C-alpha cells in the first residue's frame, strides 16, 4: 500500500549510493 | 555477508533481527510486510539435524535496527511473537523447498523513518524482473567471511538456472533461485552464516518500489568461487502467505 | 557480546 517506499530516501526523494547499480542491471 | 558494505541509515527499514532471547544471540534475519506480519526462512525455526526447533516464547523480534550489538533506544523496536507459521511442505529432509515462515507479532510495530515494510512482488513484477543477468540486494548482520559492527549490504546479479544447476549436487527446485558473481566476472560477495532468513530485494523501475523476490535460505560454505547463493522464490510460495495471512488476519 | 535488552522484552 505504503509498502517499498522509504522515508529516508523514496519518500524524500533521495538515491540510496548503489541502488542505480540494479537499476542499471535491469536491460 | 561476505565483501558487502556498510548499510546507509533507514536503507533497510524492512529488516528485521531475528534474537533469541536467553542466552541473548542474532539468530536469523528476517523481513517486515505488514504492521503484525515478518517474513522469515523455515530453517531459521526448525531444522531437525541441529536439533532446531523453536517455539514462539524462545524468541524476539528486533525491528529498525542498523548496529548489531547495541540496544538503539529510541530507535529500534521490540516484539514478542504471537503465531509462528511454518509451510506444510518445507523439505528440511533432502534440500530446503519451501524454505519459508510467518511469524505473527502479539502488537503492531508502529512505523518509523527507521521501520517501514518492504513489498511482495505480483505475478506481473517477478516476471519483469526476475532475470539472470537482473542484480537484487541482500542485507544482513551475519559473518564477514567463512560479525559486523552494523547492518551490512551486498547487490548480487540473478545467475542462469543450468548455471545455478551445474554449481551443486543438491537438487535445486522452482521454488529457488541462486544469485552472485561468476569467476570470470571480477566482483564478489555473499550471504554468510547470520543471514539466512533475510530478504533479497529488488527496485521495480516500474513503480520505483522495493519488492522483496527472495529469502537468503542456504549456501555451501561462503563466497566461494564457482558457487551461488540459493533463495526461497517468494513470489512462488505467495498463495500460501495470502492464504495464511487471510484466515489468520 | 550483545548489549543486554531492557527487562521489559
Ligand atoms: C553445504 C551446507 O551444508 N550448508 C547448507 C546447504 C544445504 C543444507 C542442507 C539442505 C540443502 C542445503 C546451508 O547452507 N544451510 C544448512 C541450514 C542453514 C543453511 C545456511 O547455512 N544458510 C546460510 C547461507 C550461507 C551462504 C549463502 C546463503 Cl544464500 C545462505
Ligand atoms: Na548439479
Ligand atoms: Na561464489
Amino acid at each position: 500500500a505504503d509498502c517499498g517506499l522509504r522515508p529516508l530516501f523514496e519518500k524524500k526523494s533521495l538515491e540510496d549510493k548503489t541502488e542505480r547499480e540494479l537499476l542499471e542491471s535491469y536491460i | 555477508i561476505v565483501e558487502g558494505s556498510d548499510a546507509e541509515i533507514g536503507m533497510s527499514p524492512w529488516q528485521v533481527m531475528l534474537f533469541r532471547k536467553s542466552p541473548q544471540e542474532l539468530l536469523c534475519g528476517a523481513s517486515l510486510i505488514s504492521d503484525r506480519w515478518v517474513l522469515t526462512a523455515a530453517h531459521c525455526l526448525l531444522y531437525p539435524p541441529w536439533d532446531k526447533n523453536f517455539t514462539e516464547n524462545d524468541l524476539l523480534v528486533r525491528i529498525g535496527k542498523h548496529s548489531r550489538t547495541r540496544y538503539e533506544r529510541n530507535i529500534e523496536k521490540i516484539s514478542m511473537l504471537e503465531k509462528i507459521y511454518i509451510h506444510p511442505r518445507y523439505n528440511w529432509r533432502e534440500n530446503l523447498d519451501r524454505d519459508i515462515a510467518l511469524m505473527k507479532l502479539k502488537k503492531p510495530v508502529a512505523f518509523s523513518d527507521y521501520i517501514h515494510p518492504v513489498c511482495l512482488p505480483d505475478r506481473e513484477t517477478a516476471a519483469s524482473l526476475l532475470q539472470a543477468g537482473y542484480k537484487g540486494r541482500v542485507t544482513g548482520w551475519g559473518n564477514l567471511k567463512e560479525q559486523p559492527s552494523v547492518l551490512q549490504v551486498v547487490n548480487l546479479p540473478i545467475v542462469e538456472r543450468p548455471v545455478c544447476k551445474d554449481s551443486t549436487r543438491i537438487r535445486i527446485t522452482d521454488n529457488m533461485f541462486c544469485a552472485g558473481y561468476k569467476p570470470d566476472e571480477g566482483k564478489r560477495g555473499d550471504a554468510c552464516e547470520g543471514d539466512s532468513g533475510g530478504p533479497f530485494v529488488m527496485k521495480s523501475p516500474f513503480n520505483n518500489r522495493w519488492y522483496q523476490m527472495g529469502i537468503v535460505s542456504w549456501g555451501e560454505g561462503c563466497d566461494r568461487d564457482g558457487k551461488y547463493g540459493f533463495y526461497t522464490h517468494v513470489f512462488r510460495l505467495k498463495k500460501w502467505i495470502q492464504k495464511v495471512i487471510d484466515q489468520f488476519g | 557480546d550483545f548489549e543486554e535488552i531492557p527487562e521489559e522484552y
